[PDB]
């Protein structure tokens, strides 16, 4: 199965900064992170210390002071098919799929209000709900 | 089975509604509710419908209080199901199309639907068979008068177009927004060239469509101090310098074509020389360059000189992505996104086809070739009256700005549009 | 169960060997194909072929027949034959069975028809235009038709024949034309032929026009070639006696100004309404003629031109359109008709149905181009 | 196996002696007894032959006491059998085409039997096969030499049936025992039209064939109380009046197509009409009807007002049964019985193939069209001479009657045929 | 594995639906064709489909669009689409993935190119000379190619233009043919046409021994019609002016033996190869050429002529020998190429790729067989 865009972003983001700590520091101002998945987290903690030391670029000697664990999944990304040089508008398109990610999930919050609505019968209460959940979705893509 | 059908376009349809209210205008013009082939869509176009009869508006709402009424929101899967709908529409703006795709099934359940009953009835009814064939013959016509038609635009509506057409001709003052072309009367109109603009130039071959490219991609370098890149594809990068050379200082073409050249015609040609290495032309003369290679190597020159002018010396040369009718469509399309990107007028050369003399060419003789009459936002056709040295410049097409023809002279001698 | 009658065949078949005579009128009614056995098909088929050779046609010729193409066999032998025409008492009522026979194929086909047409709406999707015009075609195709019976006495011929040289319809604006058709006759379908630079369009235009502003008739214009914009651009200028060149490169003068003012005003009271979209299909001109009269009224049909539009079908259809709206249409040609006019120019006349067949000449004026009377 | 053979032509053959003496008589002439494949026919066969050569009567009895005395009786079946046979023939007049089947048959069986022959001799014999080839050359025409054939007419038996001919042309005298024509020299040799006859009128065209046939219709329906129903499926009913109304009145055609029209042709016309009106000249312009509309027709016509001839102009135009050289038969065999059944004269022009100029037109100009040349009982060929305005027209075929031109004068103007 | 990058794909298919623009530079990039997996070609395909209608690419359109063409569910279903729709983060980098999807596609075409030409070693045995010639026609289609990215400024060309009208290469012994050339460049493939008796064959022996003779430089004549006896009589008897009927027909004046010794002896100090073997290949031409080269030196190619040895092929093939042994070649022709040039006899040129575009004269004395200056 493919993976969604915000995974995809987040993926394709650290593959990225693996190989360019001048894209590592773009994220880290722009993104925490803030990454929505916790494994890609703690990445971005290891690839943020990593110039915050000094390193360059060098994906050889980051996947080994990784804690193991994380290994696998460093090591799968610096192999992501990436062209090593991101256009200007690849970064506010993976930025952006990764900063509302959250708000994507505060929907469900709602999903949830408007389905009991709708149990209880409650049914223009619930058609409300969804009236500004179509604005909120409006508001993200 | 299964009967024609498209849920998807179907719940497209109603999710746009749901995301604009507007989009019901198209719909309910195309569609009827029996045209959707589930039950819950037309109890629900239905609400719709009913909802703005009352001129009330027409949301996720007052459809699902309209459903509700009739006792009808269960059974079409609640405002959750609105909701989906809602999710089901890639753009709302798509609604016709959508729309269309609905309409296209249900005729074709109506065909479906006809055609059977005929089948049925000549196994039953055998009987009459003289009143069955003639009933046969006004069911099946009856599927066709059924698809949305029309309308007829009327000769009042057009009259006022046409009226405010001759008003922007003659309200044509005065400014040069665009690319100044060095044809004052062309610059009237157009004002002149302007950024990401497609411009397409057709005529048949000897009335002079090459000769009034290079003459506009001349004047916009020797005058302005502006950059243009020619495609040439038919013509060599000298065989085309030759023509321009000749233009510019005023040198008998022929001449030069047989060596023979009277002492100050030479001195005619030094001055020509200089003038001519100080403008920014960039040629290019590869022989079928594809859209990909013109495209990147203008990308390059803006960003490494500047660019201001794309000319292409006639798009019907260029090769497609592989290795003819779809083909020059892509292409016409992508000169328009070469314009949009570059933020530059491309003047693409077209040729027409041989129906200008079937009948002062027009739409239709570039339409069998298109459909560059939709990518283009300005088509040019050059005519000659006389096939007076005076050539006829109609702009056919102007998305912003008047329709109309705008005279200039050629001269044989130097190969050259002048004023008039 | 396919529609059929083998009593019917089995009695035409048996009228043949009692009286070979029979094969005449069941020849003239019948083809091998008519029957739903292919025994019968084959009998029929080898019955015909003796006849054409032409021998008498009997149990031993017709026996021989089948037997010299080896099938003999597959009809059931000389038995069958037999038992063909040891059942038949007469050869009286053949005709009576013959067209038994003949129904039940109609029938049949009409099912196959009607069948491929259900069995098409599924398997092309995908084709929906191209399958509506062929399934309108192919239903038209399945009946034939007939000619009730009714023949012209020479009375009635000679006075339309006397009335026929010495304006009833819709007046066309120029009044030698109108003496020819008197003027444009609802229901007929007007083919007017021409070759380049004539022209057709400015021909077709002049009559949508002088029929638009002088009469209270509404004409229904299609111009698949040029846009309406332009369409209207050359009636206005024809309308006023206005230089085209002056309109199109913008600077008019105040004759022109004056002279534009007054035909507008003139074709605003018209009358006119153009449909210029490129391909258009047959039916495509029915629903918008339709949804027109029914709204507003008409009518005339001006078409130009008939191959942008197998050509066959086209006017067919075109003539079943002018007899629904009982409207004149005049669809223009480049080089089933009820009037044909090809084109100081000549228009020749070939075909029409009611009225005199010859020539008539009009003037055409290049600058503003319009067709005037002498 | 099995051996070409026809077992029913063979038992018809023999029956139709039984029924008829005098069918042995071209039974001997096709076969002899051994093309019998069924050895009870040969001995049947061979002992008629024997009764016949004695100058006896051959009938069941002395064919019975025949075979009873060369005891072969028994052996064929006895009398019994020969009772079969004599049920076994549809119809004693048929007995040459059953001759033909079996004789068919025969030769088949000696084709094989000749050719297997050859095929055995190719592997035996091995030898000389010099020899083999000759003889394999020889044998295989003898085949062919075996059908009967013949016999060639004798030149003094054609000069008396020539003679008896000039007899009749001049014998002519005098009665019009048919539908008079108008043309007082065709009636000497027709007499004229007479019912029941089908009548073909070919010409190529130019010459005239459309406009003989109207002044025919036009005299019989004017001149005499008869009706005549004229099928035009070329020409409109008004065109067709057009050209009998200036054959009437004495109207120059081209006059009438070009409006003009002096102050007495007019007077002229109106003289026309008041006499055409009286005459009964029904008219069908359907553009190509098949033969059973015109049949239906016309058998409502004569029981409904009566009908005395039917002019058909031009059979090549006729649609067959179905939706062209069988189909020409069939409508040809149809025109016929529509004579036979309406008693009534029926004219149908006919085409004639481009083979008169590649020489006066013949019967094999039509028989490349036929087979309408059985059918006809009357067929009439028109040739000008010059192509003095005088065309001729010329009798092929009259089976109650003689043979030879019979001539008139065509007038242009009037579109007419005149007498002499 | 075959050469693939379904990532790449999927990415182009996903760029589509994520922002209908990113089709116009993926179809730039791509065909169908070049998509690896079927449904993605499939895919691929019904979006430029929707596009030419041309109605906007989105999932709706897309879908209805393989479903009406009965392949929806070939491709995976609106799952697969949805797929591909959601997995796209950006759609900035389509010619990215567009690029990489091409190149797999090339790199396909080359195994498959080579793969069949391996197995033709072996079934075609045979045919080795044709082998030969297409597996270097078929590897030169595996590659186009491209035209890197170089515009050519003004000031570079009107330099050319200048000095080119006012003997840089190989001397042709006509100072007005050297006028309009200066003279025979290198790497040129120089095209001469002709019709019946001008003479071509004349023409390219004068050039070939005016090189020869006066330069010292060698020139390899291939001749496919005449014998090298022949080429070496008609040249020898232009050298001396010596009349050819009296070398032919024995019997030599003694003008002629001195005019003949003289002649030979003047073109034994070329110069000359020749090759007279019928039909030659291409290739043969430059195996012949090469081993001259290394061995000898040259050079001047003349070949007479073209249509002895799908002349689009042999041209090409020509032009790259040129171009290999940085050597001017001239082809004949009777009636991609540097110079073409048809034929008091006139010269006129059609095409040059730097010299200037003109017509030269020259006579032509029917005796000698020999062109001479004015």
């Amino acid at each position: 199965k493919l993976l969604p865009a915000f995974q995809n972003a987040e993926r394709l983001l650290l593959a990225h900064m693996m190989r360019s700590r001048d894209v590592a520091l773009v994220v880290q101002e722009r993104i925490g992170g803030r990454f929505n998945i916790e494994e890609h987290r703690a990445l971005a903690a290891y690839i943020y210390a990593f110039y915050e030391e000094g390193h360059e670029a060098d994906p050889g000697a980051l996947i080994s002071r990784i804690p193991g664990e994380l290994q696998p999944l460093a090591s799968e990304l610096s192999l992501l098919l990436i062209a090593d040089d991101v256009s200007e508008q690849e970064l506010e398109d993976y930025i952006r799929h990764v900063l509302n990610r959250p708000k994507w999930l505060m929907l469900k919050v709602k999903e949830q209000e408007k389905t009991e609505a709708e149990r209880r019968k409650d049914f223009l209460t619930a058609a409300r709900i969804a009236k500004e959940m179509i604005e909120m979705k409006k508001m993200l893509s | 089975r299964i009967p024609p059908q498209s849920i998807e376009a179907e719940q497209a349809v109603l999710g746009a509604v749901f995301l604009d209210p507007a989009a019901l205008v198209p719909a309910s013009e195309i569609l009827i509710p029996e045209d959707f082939y589930r039950a819950a869509h037309q109890k629900i176009f239905h609400a719709m419908l009913r909802v703005a009869d009352r001129g009330e508006p027409v949301d996720l709402v007052t459809v699902t209080a309209e459903l509700a009424a009739s006792e009808q929101l269960e059974e079409i899967g609640g405002v959750s199901y609105l909701s989906e709908l809602a999710d089901a529409v890639p753009t709302a703006a798509n609604v016709e199309y959508y729309a269309r795709i609905v309409e296209e099934k249900s005729v074709l359940r109506r065909l479906i639907r006809t055609a059977t009953s005929i089948a049925q009835d000549g196994y039953t009814r055998e009987d009459e068979i003289d009143v069955l064939l003639d009933e046969a013959d006004r069911k099946i016509m009856e599927v066709s008068q059924r698809k949305h038609s029309g309308a007829f635009k009327n000769i009042k509506d057009i009259l006022v177009q046409t009226y405010d057409n001759i008003e922007m001709l003659h309200n044509r003052d005065g400014e040069i927004t665009g690319i100044p072309t060095g044809f004052t009367e062309l610059d009237r109109m157009t004002s002149g060239f302007q950024r990401s603009d497609l411009i397409i130039v057709a005529a048949r071959p000897s009335v002079g469509k090459t000769a009034f490219a290079l003459n506009i991609a001349q004047n916009v370098a020797t005058k302005t101090n502006e950059n243009v890149a020619i495609f040439s594809l038919e013509m060599s990068a000298q065989q085309l310098v030759m023509r321009m050379l000749c233009a510019e200082g005023n040198i008998n073409a022929q001449n030069l074509r047989t060596g023979k050249l009277t002492p100050e015609d030479w001195g005619k040609l030094t001055m020509a020389m200089g003038s001519l290495s100080n403008a920014g032309i960039y040629i290019d003369d590869t022989p079928s360059i594809r859209v990909s290679d013109i495209r990147a190597k203008c990308r390059r020159l803006k960003q490494e000189s500047g660019l201001g002018m794309i000319v292409i010396d006639y798009l019907q040369l260029i090769q497609g992505s592989g290795r003819r009718q779809q083909e020059v469509s892509e292409i016409s399309r992508s000169l328009k996104a070469l314009a949009r990107e570059l933020e530059v007028p491309v003047i693409a050369l077209s040729q027409l086809s041989r129906s200008v003399e079937q009948r002062r060419p027009m739409m239709s003789d570039i339409r069998e070739s298109g459909s560059i009459e939709q990518d283009a936002d300005i088509v040019a056709f050059l005519y000659r009256d006389d096939y007076k040295n005076i050539i006829e410049i109609i702009i056919a097409k102007q998305r912003n700005g008047p329709v109309g023809t705008v005279q200039l002279a050629f001269i044989k001698e130097y190969n050259k549009f002048v004023n008039l």
